[PDB]
Parts: C-alpha cells; sequence; structure tokens
C-alpha cells in the first residue's frame, strides 16, 4: 500500500535518505542476466515473467523516486521557505534593532 | 544498512499485513 | 542612510557536464 | 408505566421500524463492500 | 532556439526583473554570434533598462560568493548557460 508506505516513511529527512538508500539497493539487486532458469528435469520458466516483474520492480522504484521526489520537494521548499523567511527578516527589520 | 532496514521492515510489515488479508 | 541586506541567494551552479 | 415513557418507547419503536429499511440498505451496501473489498484484495487499514 | 527559462532551483527577486534579464540573455545570444557580442549586447540592455551600470554571469561555468541583494539576485541555470545574476546597489 503506497499510502501505508508513505506513513510510515514520514518526513523525516534520515527517513527519506533511507527510503532513497534502500530503494536504490534493491533496484541493484534485480541485475536479470539469465532468464530460464531451470532447476531439474522441468524447466523453470521464470524468464519473461521475471523480466518484466523486474522492469516492475524499477517501475515501483522509480513511482518511489518520485514520490520521494515530491515529499523532497515539499521539504525543499518547506526549507527554503523558512530560510527565505528568515532572510527576509534579516534584510528587513534585521537583529539589530 | 539502516536504509535497507527500513524499506525491508516496511516490506515485511506490508506482507505480512497483505498475507493476513490473503487467507483466500 | 543606506542599509545593506545581505539575503544572498546562494545555490548550486555547476559546469556544463 | 408512565404515558409519556409509553408514548417515548412507541416513538423508538415507529424510529427503528422506519430505519428497518435503511437497515436493509446497509446490511445489502455491507455485503457488496464485503465482497468488492475480498475480490480486489484492498486489504482493509490495520486500524480500520 | 535554447530556451532559457528558469527552474526552482533558488529564487528571490523581482518576477520582473527576471523575465526581462532572460529575454535579454536570450535574444542578445541569438541576435550575436559571438559569446562576448552577446554579452556586451546583454549589458547594453541591462544598462539602458535598469541603469548603468552592472555586469551578469551567463556561460558554462559559473559560480562565486556575494551578498546578493533581493529584488535582483538569483542562482539558476538559463538554458545552456547558468543564470546567476546579482545586482548589488
Amino acid at each position: 500500500q503506497a499510502e501505508n508506505i508513505y506513513n510510515r516513511l514520514g518526513e523525516d529527512l534520515n527517513k527519506w535518505q533511507a527510503l532513497l538508500v534502500q530503494i536504490r539497493k534493491a533496484r541493484g539487486t534485480f541485475d536479470n542476466a539469465e532468464t530460464k532458469k531451470e532447476f531439474g528435469p522441468v524447466v523453470i520458466d521464470y524468464g519473461k515473467v521475471q523480466s518484466k516483474v523486474n522492469l516492475k520492480y524499477d517501475s515501483w522504484h522509480k513511482e518511489v523516486l518520485s514520490k520521494f521526489g515530491q515529499m523532497l520537494g515539499s521539504n525543499m521548499t518547506e526549507f527554503h521557505s523558512q530560510i527565505s523567511k528568515s532572510r527576509q527578516e534579516l534584510e528587513q527589520h534585521s537583529v539589530d534593532t | 544498512s539502516e536504509e535497507e532496514e527500513g524499506q525491508s521492515l516496511w516490506s515485511s510489515i506490508l506482507s505480512e499485513v497483505s498475507t493476513r488479508a490473503r487467507s483466500k | 542612510p543606506r542599509e545593506i541586506v545581505t539575503y544572498t541567494k546562494e545555490t548550486q551552479t555547476p559546469v556544463m557536464a | 408505566a408512565s404515558t409519556s415513557d409509553a408514548v417515548t418507547f412507541i416513538t423508538y419503536v415507529q424510529s427503528l421500524k422506519r430505519k428497518i429499511k435503511q437497515f436493509e440498505k446497509q446490511v445489502e451496501l455491507y455485503r457488496n463492500g464485503q465482497r468488492l473489498l475480498e475480490k480486489q484484495r484492498f486489504q482493509f487499514p490495520p486500524s480500520w | 532556439m535554447c530556451d532559457r527559462k528558469a527552474v526552482i532551483k533558488n529564487a528571490d527577486m523581482s518576477e520582473e526583473m527576471q523575465q526581462d534579464s532572460v529575454e535579454c540573455a536570450t535574444q542578445a545570444l541569438e541576435k550575436y554570434n559571438i559569446e562576448k557580442d552577446i554579452a556586451a549586447h546583454i549589458k547594453k540592455e541591462f544598462d539602458k533598462k535598469y541603469n548603468p551600470t552592472w555586469h551578469c554571469i551567463v556561460g558554462r561555468n559559473f559560480g562565486s560568493y556575494v551578498t546578493h541583494e533581493t529584488k535582483h539576485f538569483i542562482y539558476f541555470y538559463l538554458g545552456q548557460v547558468a543564470i546567476l545574476l546579482f545586482k548589488s546597489g
């Protein structure tokens, strides 16, 4: 559940960095080279399903990248807004009243 | 790493909740 | 008089690469 | 025992009779929703 | 034609100033085949519009540190050239 995942992850910067690191590691874990990994007399035809599923795992990684991109856009907008409010306060009515 | 640890923790929690929902 | 508003908009400005 | 209490009980009975159709509609909605949420795999929220 | 637009990377300035700077830089780059001549035309337009004189940065490699006064300061990339045009006074 994407909403549950986002709610669990939250808006902590350490949480965002951890999500990025874990997603990158998982995406790297899907190096699809051998398709028909047939273990036994009956050839387990996991090839095309696994290739498309790896494409889907990378698609979920890109979706998580987009969701974290929106979350980091909100976080960077908030941080820049707070810093710019402080800078505007210093420029208009500085601390030396 | 704590990154993949949290990712896999959320993955495992989702898996457990879904499997409970996936009695069928 | 004239006051100095050092509200610098520092950013990441990369060269072409 | 009182006339006002008997009238209140009668009003409650009439409200229950009027809401019986609403309760049947809610029961049909609940059955359809349970079926849909099961079929689509739309897992219920944990606190839900 | 390269689009010298701006992304929200750092934007604390006047919108009219940013639009005038972007249009002048892109128009001068299109008009003058020399980068130095394009910079000269951009400086001429900027000194004609927002009084003379001030120098801006439009190039491949850009970066510095100064007390950027507001309403005329930004740090972005205007297409193929980094958009860092800040006027101090």
